[PDB]
């Protein structure tokens, strides 16, 4: 269902212009949707809610006791 | 000087670290003079049945034959009951049946004692 | 393969073939075309150092030396033809070979389709019967008492004659069949 | 017991991947390694995860092993890479796919191999586990990309190594529908399939930021050490092997003694006892 | 009953007055007309049984038998027709009474309302078989494969008819329903340790049971075609359908008797498949795996459970079918090649594809593939052991292993590779052979459709 | 042309027995066909009684 | 497959070809007939390179046995020939 | 991680266990001890159906999700904002239990260091 | 439909929420039905309604056999054969019916999990307590008879069972 | 339908080692005394459109150029579509 | 047998033996699709030991990583009524002590 393409013998072999911009086109939107997703999902890699320090919590929330009373 | 190559039973040794074929002695090269010899001979016999156009069905093989026979019919008249031959036997014959029996007897005497004491749980347990 | 083999080989053939083999494994090894190019030049004068040696212990006790060296170092997976004895595709098509005499079976509503291959092959028939009777007696006359020495056969030395046992070499399936 | 039998198993088949020289046994062990991933997800008590996951291999390692074809049957019906060189250009259609099946493989940012493969590493760091099975993962991932660098460099960057008859063609139409519309789907389908379906699973919101980004790490120090071992190979230095290399190079030894130990020892009884 | 009896009975005088070259016409074509009568035999109840008259009656363990011993009798006809056709007219005309005679005590044998008429009929059943194997086979070995085939089996079935009559005298009486009626518990004593070994030995001689085997391989590889279709199909099942029955009186002693039997059978099992692995001979691999099945066949037996006996019954039929059509497939070789060793002919696919595809269907279902009656027989007799005791699936699993292995070998040492240069007398499939597969083939994908058919009276 | 034959021949008619065989056969059986319960949320109502489910509690809604 | 049918006298002008990249040869004494050890005072190893040489070339190897005893170009191309199956 | 080297390289007896945490009674700190509410009753979050894991106290935001997904079917990304809030929740949830694996492992520090205390008081 | 009992094979109200749709979208589903319905359910239903004259129009009955009852196996004689193969026909009757039982019970157990759906552990309750009794008498009924059951085995059984109970009810009284 | 089209080799003095690596392996070679006699039965490897190479991270990008430009595009236009 | 000449022109090219030649008493174990002996690049025994090796030490760290697992710093997962009761296996008689739990 192609077309007629002979043989080289140690050249380069004959392309099509359209596998050519066939090829480029699906690359392109490949790239592109990555850019895409990024740009309007960036939490999805980045991460959205940002992770607490234990360290910096005060004792007062944590329910502990200056070391004499219980 | 590299590490040397060790052969064993299911890998064997390369013919090109063969130190036989290196000790070359005339007596040697006769003999493989009348291996090719034979080997040659044999050749000729079944191309010569093989390219006949009178000839139809198949080439007996004799050495097909000695080696069915062999196998199968020589082995009972070549037998000789000797302290090899019945140590194996008794053992490859013997020893699986016992273990068996005593594998599942001892597996059947616990569940029939789990079940006589009544706590084995067999609910919903109905096809057997 | 068509050559028939000879009783064992003489040293040239062993170092002949220990060159071939090395030479593989070194394009095996060296993927790129240059950095082979380099290598196998560089085997090739390691090799030929001891072109002119005369006497045969010494060259017996290399290409042995040499033969260790290669084993350590033999690339456990050498590039193979597809078609060779290991490559991917070697007896790919020994499932569409089928024999000549099957021909003969074929039931006569199919044999009216080629009537002329049939015809041909009648003709091929009567060819054989012909030189086989022929052959049998060229290959008695020739062979030497005792039995032959080698598997190797003379050929047609007559005018109308044929080289004995031709059939089933000239009527080989094909490469590909199907 | 389901949980340590993938970890071995994802590490065992990609450090043999690694080092092959057959496609299609590169990509077999590839397919290998990514069950061993699926196991790993079950293992763990993630099944919807591994569901995910199974949905999103078969469209990416499908196309990838019809690009295998491609080139083996463009080729003349070669199948080692070492007899394959410039194909990034002289066939445009298969070296684009490829290169997308292979970045989506790895787990590429918002490919088809992102929504599974993303959530598998972060579902196995923040989970009660092995340290060890943890650790067989990570080495795997990263030689997922160490081989799929392999194939891509020693198929399609170097100087050509087939023979001097040149008959590359892609130009049939049967090809390139079916190779494209697979490519459509390891692009979108993982966005479209993850949108669609209910909550199944309770996610995993808040996590350290190098915890979050561990997949992506690993998967780039995969590919840059890969191109470096692979960049060294136009060097004019020749070295032997080592004992790792044949380790790797001959799968384990596994099909060597197994294949010949147990056979051997039954088939001789079959006829020696019975 | 006397509706099946009485026209297998006229096959004779049918034969006898025949034209000299329409025998095989004749008979054939009255061997599946009886063939289809004696299929209303399977509408059958969950009550008693169809007990006809005082003498015969039928059941659906023996529905089932009774079918495919009348359907067994053309198959071996089209089969026999090919290696007799040198042959006089009234030898031909002996050989088709041999094996009328033959189907007419079997048929008799599955109804046999009566225990020492069940014994007459089933050592009847030798005679007519003996003379088959020892007169019109091949080989030098046939003699002494009669002999064998012969005395293994008195010496195990001389001592059941004493203790037959011994019973006969303590109960009064061998009719099976009042036998099943009336049953009593066998009391741990050394007389009734004997009584019950009497009673079993003779059945486990000719299923074979392992270790009692041996004349089996020599009977079935000697034998002609249709003798060893009858051997393996039906002869075998004479064991199983006689420790079905006679286990009813054997209670609760088989309890702790069949331990010895059970080992020898879940052990045997491997033993013989191992076997197969390496065998160069078609027959005698065919045979070994004849072995193994039916070792299976006894555990279920032993183990006396309702799964058991149906899993049993269902294996029973399907083997039957199975290795009658092996046996068949393998005689189209040998009448091509007249050689009987394995390697000899290879690559058979690229010549004979039809016969390559019966080959893979035999294989198949040898190999049990679900959802083939061979694999609900097996399935349900691994269920009832897994029961019995946990550990028993070990040595089942291993036997489904090695089962498929040396099926598959025999189909690719055989069917495919390269073709043996040398031989070119390998003629196109006959019409008569292909239609002997399609029969052989065709009943067991029609029964998986209907498996409560050869399920047993437990079902 | 062919693909409408094709369509007729190898869906419509497959899909017609099935769905004859289903709805005639499979179904006049109890329990032939099970049906998962789908799922009520707060705030639905109900075709065959009508009846509306109350809302929820008022969570404290912020961010 | 789509594999060109090749024929004699593609095999030959692919040997010859194949050859006069040879530098060791001198392209204008080359024929078709010419010996390789008499009439091109060529080695032995350079004989076995020649026979890699068209290996490579034609994408199938010949066995060393057969290789060994291919002294002219004639020969490689019938032998070539015989391999392939090629009519014309 | 850090929590992993300092128990498997340090004193394991310094930091909490996972399987058994808590250690300590729920009123040890502060006798406030305000309680956890829940909206979704149990017979509307058995009618949702969630599933048995995903039945916790963030239940009503992923009701009211799947709400949305089932009524905005077509269009996949119309109902973004109840996603956020259930993954608001959850956050929150994550953060009250790392708050209380630290509190754990404070209070063990302190009862640890009272145990010291009282030890070098007895000896001197 | 009428053709079984709802009595026999139970099943909760099947309460479905009414669509509302936020979204203006035309959904594929409701369309993809139409087409459904018209180009399957209307020519169906037209065959079926055709086949449903032709059957009217020939209407015949067949009826459920009724057996009836009979002396069982305690009350007959010890050689008495007449009497045993009755109420051993009776036992086996009687063993057939309850297979059926334990089906139809299981049945319903079988449906319930599919039809709860995620929240069948809690709503399968009651349907699970029914198998388990069932299974339980079933068991105590007719486990590890044998091949050769009979109504004289289940009679032994139940006989060595009472003395079991009546034992341990003395010993128990008695302690 | 089959390709029969009478392909004609080129010549054989096209090829030259010069210009590729095998210019630089002749010189290692010759710094030691020896020669390639092969190097130009390869240099057709190094010649047509086999001597431009691509990177690994040039063949990675192989349409970034294009999707960037798209990419911008599109954001723009959604841009001044929602500052309405 | 699959270490013979793979080049020579055996009368039976796939099996690869000869018409008349003596045959191996264990012909059927080795027939190219079973056992073969054909020499290796690396030693037997090495490939023991480094097999052997390569698992036990996966075995044995595989017992390590069960010894001392990975985890994160958080507490255990709480649900309301109960822990779950009525929904997990259910028994609505038995009035089961309740929990409840911390907000922190
Ligand atoms: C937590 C902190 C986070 C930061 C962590 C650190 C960051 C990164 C640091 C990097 C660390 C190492 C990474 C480089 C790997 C080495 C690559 C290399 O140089 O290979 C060349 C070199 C030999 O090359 P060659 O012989 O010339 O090959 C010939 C040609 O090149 C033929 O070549 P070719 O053209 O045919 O094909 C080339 C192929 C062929 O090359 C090979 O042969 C490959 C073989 C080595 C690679 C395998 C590495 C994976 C290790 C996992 C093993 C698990 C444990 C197994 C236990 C075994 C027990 C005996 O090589 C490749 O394609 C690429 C190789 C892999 C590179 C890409 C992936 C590496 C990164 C992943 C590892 C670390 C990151 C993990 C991420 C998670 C964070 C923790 O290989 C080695 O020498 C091996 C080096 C290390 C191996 C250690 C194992 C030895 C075991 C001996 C016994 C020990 C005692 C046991 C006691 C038990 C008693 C019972
Ligand atoms: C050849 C290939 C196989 C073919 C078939 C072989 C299978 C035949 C096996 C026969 C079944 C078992 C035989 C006897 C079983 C009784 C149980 C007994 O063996 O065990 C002990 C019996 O103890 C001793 O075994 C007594 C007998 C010892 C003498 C027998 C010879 C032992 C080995 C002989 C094997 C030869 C078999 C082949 C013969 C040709 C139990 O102790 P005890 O509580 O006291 O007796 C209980 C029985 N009571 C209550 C009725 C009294
Ligand atoms: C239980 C296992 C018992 C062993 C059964 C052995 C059966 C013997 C008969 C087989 C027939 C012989 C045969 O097939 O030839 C060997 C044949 C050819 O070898 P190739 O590698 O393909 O070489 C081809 C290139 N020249 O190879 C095979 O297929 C045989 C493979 C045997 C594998 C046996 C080892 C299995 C080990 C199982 C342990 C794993 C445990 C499970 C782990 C999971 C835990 C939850
Ligand atoms: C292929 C080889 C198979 C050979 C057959 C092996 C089985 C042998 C079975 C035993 C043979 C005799 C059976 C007895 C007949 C049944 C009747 C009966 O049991 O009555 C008993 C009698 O039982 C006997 O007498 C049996 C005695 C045995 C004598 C013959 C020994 C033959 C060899 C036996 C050992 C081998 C058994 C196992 C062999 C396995 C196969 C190799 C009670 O007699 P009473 O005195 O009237 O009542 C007692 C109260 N007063
Ligand atoms: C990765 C693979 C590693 C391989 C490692 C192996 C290293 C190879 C080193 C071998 C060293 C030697 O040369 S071992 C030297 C062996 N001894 C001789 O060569 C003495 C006489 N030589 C001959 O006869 C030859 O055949 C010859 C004349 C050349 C041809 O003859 P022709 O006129 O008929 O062509």
């Amino acid at each position: 269902g192609g077309v007629h393409i002979e043989p080289r013998y140690r050249q380069f072999p004959q392309l099509t212009r359209s596998q050519l911009i066939q090829a480029e086109f699906f690359s392109a939107t490949m790239w592109f949707w990555i850019l895409w997703r990024f740009w309007h999902d960036s939490d999805a890699v980045l991460g959205h809610f940002p992770y607490p320090d234990p360290s910096q919590w005060t004792d007062e929330e944590l329910g502990i006791l200056p070391d004499d009373e219980d | 000087s590299f590490p040397k190559y060790k052969p064993s039973r299911l890998a064997t040794l390369p013919a090109t670290l063969d130190p036989a074929e290196y000790d070359i002695s005339p007596e040697t090269r006769k003999a493989q003079a009348e291996r090719l010899a034979i080997r040659s001979r044999l050749k000729r016999e079944y191309l010569l049945q093989y390219n006949d156009p009178n000839r139809l069905g198949v080439i007996e093989d004799p050495a097909l034959i000695r080696w069915t026979y062999a196998r199968s019919a020589n082995i009972y008249p070549n037998f000789r009951p000797t302290p090899k031959t019945s140590l194996l036997g008794a053992l490859f014959g013997i020893g699986p049946l016992f273990f068996w029996y005593y594998v599942f007897k001892t597996d059947r005497d616990k569940k029939e004692k789990l079940i006589q004491e009544g706590k084995l749980d067999q609910t919903f347990n109905i096809s057997y | 393969a068509f050559s028939a083999p000879a009783a064992y080989l003489t040293h040239q053939q062993k170092v002949l073939r220990l060159y071939k083999r090395a030479l593989r494994h070194l394009e095996s090894w060296c993927v790129h075309r240059d950095k082979y190019r380099y290598f196998a030049c560089l085997m090739r004068a390691r090799f030929d150092e001891h072109k002119n040696e005369k006497d045969m212990v010494k060259a017996t006790q290399l290409l042995r030396q040499a033969e260790e060296e290669f084993w350590y170092g033999q690339h456990p997976q050498p590039y193979i033809f597809p078609e060779s004895p290991g490559g991917t595709s070697y007896e790919r098509y020994e499932c569409y070979k089928v024999p000549e005499w099957c021909l003969d079976d074929w039931h006569p509503s199919e044999k009216a389709m080629y009537p002329d291959y049939f015809a041909k092959r009648e003709q091929w028939k009567r060819l054989r019967r012909e030189s086989w009777e022929r052959e049998v007696k060229q290959l008695q006359e020739e062979t030497p008492p005792g039995g032959p020495r080698t598997e190797a056969l003379p050929p047609a030395r007559k005018e109308g004659d044929l080289p004995p046992l031709w059939w089933h070499i000239v009527t080989r399936p094909r490469e590909r069949p199907m | 017991m389901t949980l340590c039998l993938g970890a071995i198993t994802t590490l065992f088949t990609a450090l043999c991947a690694i080092t092959q020289n057959d496609i299609k046994k590169i990509v077999a062990f590839s397919t290998s390694s990514q069950l061993g991933l699926m196991m790993v997800t079950i293992g763990i008590n993630q099944p919807h995860l591994a569901f995910l996951h199974i949905c999103m291999h078969a469209f990416f390692k499908a196309m990838l092993f019809m690009c295998s074809g491609s080139i083996i049957h463009s080729l003349n019906d070669e199948q080692d890479i070492r007899k394959m060189g410039g194909l990034y250009k002289a066939m445009p259609f298969t070296t684009t796919a490829l290169i997308i099946g292979s970045l989506a493989l790895t787990g590429m940012p918002y490919l088809t191999g992102f929504y599974s493969k993303d959530l598998i590493i972060e579902a196995v760091n923040m989970s009660y586990t092995n340290a060890w099975a943890l650790l067989m993962t990570l080495i795997a991932t990263s030689l997922t990309a160490a081989y799929s660098t392999r194939i891509i460099f020693f198929a399609f960057l170097g100087k050509p190594r087939f023979p001097p008859l040149v008959l590359i063609n892609e130009n049939n139409p049967l090809l390139i529908n079916s190779i494209k519309r697979l490519l459509i789907g390891s692009i979108f389908a993982g966005f479209i399939i993850s949108n669609n379906i209910p909550p199944m699973t309770v996610p995993n919101t808040t996590m350290p930021l190098y915890m979050k980004m561990t997949a992506l790490i690993v998967t780039i120090m995969g590919f840059m050490l890969a191109l470096e071992l692979n960049n060294t190979t136009y060097y004019l230095k020749f070295k032997y092997p080592s004992q790792t290399y044949k380790f790797s190079n001959m799968l384990g030894y596994y099909p060597s003694i197994m294949h010949r130990l147990p056979t051997y020892h039954n088939l001789s009884m079959s006829q020696k006892s019975a | 009953m006397l509706k099946i009896i009485i026209p297998t009975t006229m096959l004779l005088p049918m034969t006898w007055m025949s034209k000299h070259n329409m025998i095989w016409i004749n008979a054939t074509v009255h061997s599946l007309l009886i063939s289809l009568i004696s299929l209303s035999l399977l509408n059958q109840l969950g009550e008693n049984s169809l007990n006809f008259s005082l003498t015969f009656f039928s059941d659906s363990l023996s529905a089932p038998l009774l079918v495919l011993t009348t359907w067994l009798l053309p198959l071996m006809l089209m089969a026999s027709q090919s290696h007799l056709s040198k042959e006089t007219t009234t030898r031909k005309k002996l050989y088709i009474t041999m094996l009328i005679l033959l189907q007419l005590f079997l048929i008799m044998t599955f109804t046999a309302t009566e225990l020492i008429l069940f014994y007459i009929l089933f050592e009847a059943t030798l005679v007519p078989t003996l003379i088959i194997i020892t007169r019109w086979g091949n080989q030098t070995e046939r003699l002494n494969a009669g002999l064998y085939f012969l005395f293994y089996t008195l010496a195990g079935s001389l001592p059941l008819l004493v203790a037959l009559v011994y019973i006969q005298n303590t109960t009064g009486s061998l009719n099976f329903l009042i036998i099943h009626y009336w049953s009593h518990p066998l009391s741990n004593s050394w007389s009734n340790i004997f009584m019950w070994l009497a009673c079993i030995m003779a059945f486990m001689v000719k299923m074979p049971l392992y270790g009692l085997h041996l004349w089996l391989p020599k009977a079935h590889v000697e034998a002609p075609i249709a003798g060893s279709m009858v051997l393996a199909a039906v002869l075998l099942k004479l064991g199983g359908y006689g420790m079905m029955r006679i286990t009813t009186i054997l209670n609760p002693l088989t309890n702790y008797m069949a331990y010895p039997f059970l080992m020898l059978s879940m052990w045997g099992m491997i033993m013989t498949s191992s076997i197969c692995l390496r065998q160069t001979d078609l027959k005698s691999l065919i045979a070994y795996s004849s072995v193994s099945h039916m070792a299976l066949v006894i555990v279920a037996i032993m183990i006396q459970t309702p799964w058991s006996f149906m899993g049993a019954t269902a294996l029973m039929i399907a083997h039957g079918l199975t290795s009658s059509m092996l046996f068949c497939l393998a005689n189209t070789n040998y009448e091509r090649v007249h050689s009987r060793t394995m390697i000899l002919a290879r690559g058979l696919q690229t010549l004979l594809p039809l016969m390559a595809t019966w080959w893979l269907v035999a294989s198949l279902t040898n190999l049990a593939l679900p959802p083939s009656i061979n694999l609900i027989g097996e399935l349900f007799i691994i269920t009832a052991s897994f029961s019995w005791s946990n550990i028993t699936i070990i040595l089942m699993g291993m036997n489904m292993m090695i089962t498929a292995l040396y099926s598959l070998y025999m189909l690719i040492t055989t069917q495919r590779g390269k073709y043996t240069h040398h031989i070119n007398n390998i003629k196109p499939s006959f019409t008569r052979e292909n239609a002997l597969m399609a029969l052989h083939i065709l009943p067991l994908l029609l029964l998986t459709l209907n498996p409560k058919m050869i399920l047993g009276p437990l079902y | 042309y062919r693909h409408s034959i094709f369509a007729v021949t190898h869906v419509l008619i497959p899909v017609w027995i099935i769905h004859y065989y289903l709805k005639y056969h499979v179904t006049a059986k109890p329990y032939t066909v099970v049906e998962r319960k789908p799922r009520i949320f707060p705030g639905d109502t109900i075709l065959e009684t009508g009846e509306v489910i109350p809302l929820m509690k008022e969570f404290p809604d912020q961010h | 497959s789509d594999a060109p049918p090749l024929t004699l006298e593609a095999i030959k002008d692919r040997v010859l070809y194949v050859l006069k990249l040879y530098d060791k040869i001198d392209p204008e004494k080359l024929s078709v007939n010419s010996h390789f050890m008499k009439d091109l005072g060529l080695d032995s190893l350079d004989q076995v390179e020649i026979i890699m040489a068209m290996e490579d070339e034609f994408g199938f190897e010949i066995p060393d046995i057969d290789a060994e005893k291919l002294m002219c170009p004639q020969e490689i191309v019938d032998y070539i020939a015989d391999k392939k199956d090629v009519y014309e | 991680g850090a929590h992993l080297a300092r128990r498997y390289l340090g004193d394991a007896s310094k930091e909490p266990d996972p399987l058994r945490m808590p250690t300590f009674p729920p009123d040890y700190g502060f006798p406030e001890r305000k309680e956890r509410e829940m909206v979704a009753t149990q017979q509307e979050m058995n009618d949702a159906q969630l599933m048995l894991q995903q039945r916790d106290y963030c239940a009503h935001y992923l009701i009211q999700l799947l709400k949305c997904k089932r009524d905005s079917f077509p269009n996949f990304l119309a109902c973004k904002h109840e996603q956020h809030d259930w993954d608001y929740c959850e956050h929150l949830d994550y953060v009250k239990r790392m708050k209380e694996f630290e509190r754990e492992r404070r209070l063990l520090q302190r009862k640890k260091r009272r145990e010291q205390r009282e030890a070098e008081m007895a000896r001197g | 439909p009428d053709s079984w009992d709802k009595d026999v094979y139970p099943e909760p109200p099947r309460r479905t929420p009414a669509p509302a749709p936020q979204t203006s979208l035309p959904n594929p589903v409701t369309y993809l039905t139409k087409i459904f319905d018209l180009l399957v359910d209307r020519p169906v239903t037209l065959a079926r309604e055709f086949i449903e004259q032709q059957h009217a129009k020939n209407r015949y009955y067949y009826y459920h056999r009724e057996f009836r009852r009979v002396p069982d196996i305690t009350e007959c004689e010890e050689k008495d054969i007449l009497c045993m193969f009755e109420a051993e026909m009776q036992w086996r009757r009687d063993y057939k019916v309850d297979q059926e039982i334990v089906n139809i019970i299981q049945e319903r157990l079988k449906a319930c999990q599919q039809r709860e759906g995620e929240s069948y552990r809690q709503n399968c309750a009651k349907e699970l307590e029914q198998f388990t009794q069932v299974s339980k008498a079933f068991q105590d009924r007719y486990s590890d008879l044998g091949a050769h059951y009979s109504a004289r085995k289940c009679l032994a059984k139940q006989k060595q069972r009472m003395l079991a109970e009546r034992k341990a009810a003395k010993e128990a009284a008695a302690a | 339908e089959h390709g029969h089209s009478k392909m004609e080799l080129p010549d054989y003095k096209q090829w030259k080692i010069e210009g590729t690596p095998l210019e630089t392996v002749q010189e290692k070679l010759a710094a030691r005394g020896l020669r390639d006699p092969w190097g130009r039965n390869e240099a057709w490897r190094y010649s047509g459109g086999f001597a431009n190479n691509v990177s690994f991270v040039g063949a990675l990008l192989k349409g970034f150029k294009w999707g960037f430009a798209a990419f911008v595009v599109a954001v723009g236009a959604e841009y001044y579509l929602e500052s309405q | 047998q699959q270490e013979r000449d793979p080049w020579y022109d055996w009368d039976h090219p796939d099996l690869r033996l000869n018409w008349g030649e003596p045959i191996h008493w264990d012909l059927d174990m080795y027939i190219r699709n079973r056992v073969d002996t054909s020499p290796t690049p690396v030693s037997w025994n090495t490939m023991c030991k480094h097999l052997f090796g390569f698992v036990a030490f996966m075995l044995f760290m595989f017992w390590v990583g069960e010894i001392y697992p990975s985890y994160q710093p958080v507490g255990p997962k709480q649900y309301p009524y109960n822990d779950l009761y009525l929904e997990r296996g259910g028994d609505p008689t038995k009035e089961p002590e309740p929990v409840v739990h911390y907000e922190i």
